[PDB]
RNA sequence: CAGUCAAGCGUUCAUAGCGACAUUGCUUUUUGAUUCUUCGAUGUCGGCUCUUCCUAUCAUACCGAAGCAGAAUUCGGUAAGCGUUGGAUUGUUCACCCACUAAUAGGGAACGUGAGCUGGGUUUAGACCGUCGUGAGACAGGUUAGUUUUACCCUACUGAUGAAUGUUACCGCAAUAGUAAUUGAACUUAGUACGAGAGGAACAGUUCAUUCGGAUAAUUGGUUUUUGCGGCUGUCUGAUCAGGCAUUGCCGCGAAGCUACCAUCCGCUGGAUUAUGGCUGAACGCCUCUAAGUCAGAAUCCAUGCUAGAACGCGGUGAUUUC
RNA sequence: UCUUAAGGUAGCCAAAUGCCUCGUCAUCUAAUUAGUGACGCGCAUGAAUGGAUUAACGAGAUUCCCACUGUCCCUAUCUAC
RNA sequence: GAACAGCCUCUAGUUGAUAGAAUAAUGUAGAUAAGGGAAGUCGGCAAAAUAGAUCCGUAACUUCGGGAUAAGGAUUGGCU
């Protein structure tokens, strides 16, 4: 018979299987649509989620009942040292999809990227790309021919980049390597851009800009095996329940004589690849200066890094991006920032954002001060201060 | 409530589900208002309709002069006592939950407010603001 | 934005941080955090709580400012 | 539950909406009829929980017809994509009220679902009452108290490894499978269109909000074995200092971690179509949206997106074992 | 008038006893097949097959109110095994 | 401390219960939780709240014996 009272199903059927991601780094599933008129440009960047913080900004929403007033927003700060492009691969369109034709790497490969290629790096001969550089290490030995192959074929061109895990405060020492599509100019222009940018850094201030909606691709925080109540949000069974109440009572009817795929079951929670869209860049800042967290109103010389550093992460002395809201994945995790797949106005994507003040108080407790100078001024002299 | 609701309100954290008794902040002769339903509430199984600050609810007088008792009247919540977050990030709360009797349009039966009134409720209902002394 | 003074501990309250309480007397009390809020609701005197600015002023402590 | 015919009702104006007499069916959500399976047992009502399916569509999308003026409404088409609530009483299915709402539509899945729960009722043994019996006792008559057992096996499902295309590593493709967003209010349009007046709509717009979903912990709130700091009681360590014990002794704060529509962020646009309205245009020298051809067009479908990645589907790339 | 041996008296009642029945009126609630009070042509109450009442008492059976609370909105977190 | 209550200790006795590895889901036992306060449920089932002692005060009804710790309130430490 029918349910006595109707109710929406628990959970989303388009996000299963709720299994662990194939890798810690979440790849961009779909790159933005190619346009040949626009100049060759990276469609993505690789950053490291540093943490979260608070900003104050004047809301400019012409028509809201509370417009032109200060608002407090939560932002995510990601540490984005300039990604080193080395290598470029080509993709020919076939009745079977995009097929990789060839990949051409550069002369010098970084120790971090070779560590990425290795597993037991310390007990190894470090023999990687040696004969590749021997094929290379000339002016026109054999790499220009592969370049010509990618020009004559390979309707899609994807550059290969790796992160600066040494520049970031992580204890990883192993670079993250990914592909970024070039969505400008002809195939010849894409290959020329890739070759000129071979073996060098690309900056996120050049990739993205302020007041832009982007997509964060990341693997969510892992939570291990989980029951139905927190995995899917099902009801808790009453107090007087034999052999357990954190369970789904009925897992199926008599017929079909099988547990159905749509029934909520206990299993792995978290550590899923996710692509969140429409995240507004609130700031693209650099660490080659102080006053990163300083605005035109606060004008107090301070970096983005809170007092005592970002909790569990450290310092952001590199280039960084603060986007609005939350993004998938926890701190110390590699995230992929992709350009938006569509152009929407919505009176929310074109809204120019001018920050007033960025919360730099300690996140390691109920921090009261934003700078050590302010803390010292408030507290006066202490016993430890001579 | 339609014609009487002057504008929209941002999401205020719900703190008064059905069955809650709040103080009566006007001089209509009622002492407490018991919430039986909330206008504009959604439909989810097992979920109680919950009132927030500035919300219009259906209420009954459980303590007060007998003319208001044993019948249903519209009411407006003026104090929540459950912390809610404003746009400027401030989490504020009151000492008690309190509301005022009113007609379906929004006109109060009383002529004065005893105590403070939330800014959201005052902005939603001008007459409540007019009869309110302190608006926070 | 503007900073505030905790109604109990006398500390600058930055936007987003802290909480606000409205008594029946329509008096605004801004608390920097749950510690100050809990002390105030327990009705402890700031002049007798040792780490409060009111205590320091009452005891003439830190007069170098 | 749905058709057909049309005597009539609809202020003259059969079928806008109904429709007598009659008649044709469909339906296995009613109750009968039957006794085919089960009496070396298929756990029996209701509720809770959870998933899916049907359409005979209550609401939402787009339309056609009114005795459609406007505003509500009524009839019907595509249409099950998406929702269909909170309670008083009753064990209740069903009911009947209070309300909210866009709506509070009808059903199936062994009258879905007891090794999922509960046991209120039926449905053993105790007991009371009323009637019936001379009695023992009977009563789909009322009342009260009345053990709800087992999964570690196989499969199904949820996750997790894993041998074997020379090994190993990195970066990928995408067959297939799934898929998701939903509804309302307010301001303007506008006291305008319409209307004798009462009354009184739609917006291409702007701001919010129910409902659902995926994340996240900057902030707020919650949690405390941080037994981190402090306080307190009883006792013990001769006194202090410092501690032990009291299922974590109790109390106040309490970081970190986890977590809450109790907090915050985010949730895409293109094509092809149904109904329907049209173009050209015959059959049928006229007419005709149709016969050929063709335009627009739905919450529909398929893609763009999103999740998994075939462990027997693949590509490119680095290295590939001196005594 | 029929009629029995007498024809239910005092009391009580939709009562643990009333089928119809969720009886009718009032109250309790916003809403009550529940509860209480009242009414009795009472299917089929009733006087030691004891009737009515009753202070105190009850791990007896129902209703309401105050307090209180994770029973619930709507779940979250901690410890030991 | 009112107490062969509970809690700690002296004499005496034992240190016996298969062990090891920071513990996932669901359990068993023990607990907290913002706002609401029975809206849950057949039903306040289970938990919570109350609680000792000294003062103040204590209703209907009653078989005058009770009800009664009715209901409600206030104090409680240490030191001299």
């Amino acid at each position: 018979s029918h349910r006595k009272y109707e109710a929406p199903r628990h959970g989303h059927l388009g996000f299963l299987p709720r299994k662990r991601a194939a890798s810690i780094r979440a790849r961009v599933k779909a790159f933005p649509k190619d346009d040949r008129s626009k100049p060759v440009a990276l469609t993505s960047f690789l950053g490291y989620k540093a943490g979260m913080t608070t900003i104050v900004r004047d809301l400019d929403r012409p028509g809201s009942k509370f417009h032109k007033r200060e608002v407090v927003e939560a932002v995510t700060v990601v540490d984005t040292p300039p990604v080193v492009v080395v290598g470029v691969v080509g993709y020919v369109e076939t009745p079977r999809g995009l097929r990789s034709l060839t990949t051409v790497w550069a002369e010098h490969l970084s120790d971090e990227v070779k560590r990425r290629f290795y597993k037991n790096w310390y007990k190894s001969k470090k023999k990687a790309f040696t004969k590749y550089s021997a094929k290379y290490a000339q002016d026109g030995a054999g790499i220009e021919r592969e370049l010509a192959r990618i020009k004559k074929y390979a309707s899609v061109v994807r550059v290969l980049v790796h992160t600066q895990i040494r520049k970031t405060p992580l204890a990883q020492k192993k670079a993250h390597l990914a592909e970024i599509q070039l969505n400008g100019g002809s195939i010849s222009e894409k290959v020329d851009w890739a070759r000129e940018h071979f073996e060098k850094t690309v900056a996120v201030d050049s990739v993205f800009e302020q007041n832009e909606m982007i997509d964060a691709i990341a693997v969510t925080k892992g939570h291990g095996f989980e029951g139905v109540t927190h995995r899917w949000g099902t009801k808790k069974l009453p107090r007087k329940t034999h052999r357990g109440l954190r369970k789904v009572a009925c897992i199926g009817a008599w017929h079909p004589a099988h547990v159905m795929w749509s029934v909520a079951r206990a299993g792995q929670r978290g550590y899923h690849s996710r692509t969140s869209i429409n995240h507004k860049i609130y700031r693209v800042g650099k660490g080659d200066d102080e006053a990163n967290g300083a605005t035109s109103f606060d004008r107090t010389k301070k970096t983005i890094t809170p007092m005592g550093g970002f909790v569990h992460y450290g310092e952001i002395k590199n280039d960084f991006i603060m986007v609005k809201g939350c993004i998938p994945g926890n701190r110390k995790r590699i995230v992929t920032l992709r350009k938006s797949l569509y152009t929407n106005t919505s009176r929310k994507a074109l809204e120019e954002v001018s920050l007033k003040w960025i919360d730099t108080a300690s996140k390691f407790g109920k921090g009261r001060f934003q700078t050590p100078a302010e803390k010292h001024a408030f507290m006066g002299t202490l016993k430890k201060d001579l | 409530s339609g014609n009487g609701a002057q504008g929209t309100k941002f999401r205020i954290s719900l703190g008064l589900p059905v069955g809650a008794i709040m103080n009566c902040a006007d001089n209509s002769g009622a002492r407490n208002l018991y919430i039986i339903a909330v206008k504009g509430s959604g439909s989810r199984l097992n979920r109680l309709p919950a009132a927030s600050l500035g919300d219009m609810v259906m209420a009954t007088v459980k303590k007060g002069k007998p003319e208001l008792r044993k019948k249903v009247m519209p009411a407006i919540v003026v104090r929540q006592a459950k912390s809610w977050r404003r746009r400027d990030g401030v989490f504020l709360y009151f000492e008690d939950n309190a509301g005022v009797i009113a007609n379906p349009k929004g006109e109060m039966k009383g002529s004065a407010i005893t105590g403070p009134v939330g800014k959201e409720c005052a902005d939603l209902w001008p007459r409540v603001a007019s009869n309110s002394g302190v608006v926070v | 934005m503007k900073v505030e003074i905790d109604s109990f501990s006398g500390a600058k309250i930055y936007p987003g941080r802290g909480t606000l309480f409205v008594r029946g007397d329509s008096k605004i009390f801004r608390f920097q955090n749950s510690k100050s809020a809990s002390l105030f609701k327990q009705r402890k005197n700031p002049r007798r709580i040792a780490w409060t600015v009111l205590f320091r002023k009452h005891h003439k402590k830190g007069i170098t400012e």
